[PDB]
C-alpha cells in the first residue's frame, strides 16, 4: 500500500483493511529496522556459500525445497559473485560468524512479538477431548 | 569432380550426457558415446 491462507487443507480469505497511513509506517519502520540490524561482517562468509548451497540443493532432497521458496538465494546464486573476504582485523582472537548468528536470534525472537502479538496461553486438556471445534470450551494454562 | 575430392574416411566418437528429461546430480557421470564413419559407405549383401 505505502508503495488467502491455507491451514489443515482449508482456505480462508482476509478482510483486513487500512483506514489510514500512520500505523502502516509505524510497522514498516520496525520491519526495516529489524531487517537492518541483522547484517554484520560475518554475513559475507555466509554469502559465499550460495553457489555451494545450489549444488547441495541438487545433491539432496530437503534443500531442494528450501531453495525454491528463497526468492533471492535462488536468483543470486547464479547471477552475482563475490571475491574472497579480507583478512579479519585481529582475526587471531575473535570469531565473526558467532557474532552474526548470536545477534541474529535476538532480532528473530522479537519479530513476531513486535509485528504481531505474543502467546499468552496454551491448550492443555488433561482428560477432555483431544481437538477442539469452533465454539467448544478448552482447558488452558497461562504462559 | 577433381575439384571436390575425398581424402580419407575417418572415425568419430561423439560423447554426451543425457538430456534434461533424464538428469540428476548423479546420472551426469553416465555419458553416452556414439560413432559415425565420415565419408564411409554402407553395402548390400556382400558379393565376396
Amino acid at each position: 500500500r505505502t508503495a488467502v491462507i491455507c491451514y489443515n487443507g482449508r482456505r480462508y480469505e482476509l478482510e483486513t483493511n487500512l483506514q489510514h497511513r500512520d500505523g502502516s509506517d509505524a510497522a514498516i519502520r520496525t520491519l526495516v529496522l529489524n531487517l537492518m540490524f541483522s547484517i554484520n561482517e560475518g554475513c559475507l562468509l555466509l554469502l559465499a556459500l550460495i553457489p555451494t548451497l545450489l549444488v547441495q540443493g541438487a545433491h539432496d532432497g530437503y534443500v531442494n525445497l528450501l531453495i525454491q521458496t528463497a526468492n533471492c538465494v535462488r536468483e543470486t546464486g547464479q547471477l552475482i559473485n563475490i571475491p574472497p573476504m579480507p583478512r579479519i582485523q585481529d582475526g587471531h582472537r575473535r570469531f565473526p560468524i558467532y557474532e552474526t548468528i548470536s545477534s541474529w536470534i535476538s532480532t528473530s525472537s522479537r519479530l513476531g512479538d513486535t509485528l504481531g502479538t505474543r502467546a499468552i496461553l496454551r491448550v492443555c486438556v488433561f482428560d477432555g477431548p483431544s481437538t477442539v471445534h469452533p465454539g467448544d470450551r478448552t482447558a488452558v494454562i497461562q504462559v | 569432380l577433381m575439384g571436390d575430392m575425398a581424402e580419407r574416411t575417418t572415425a568419430i566418437l561423439v560423447s554426451s550426457a543425457p538430456d534434461a528429461g533424464a538428469a540428476t546430480a548423479t546420472t551426469r557421470n553416465m555419458r553416452i558415446y556414439d560413432g559415425a564413419l565420415y565419408h564411409g559407405l554402407i553395402m548390400m549383401a556382400y558379393q565376396a
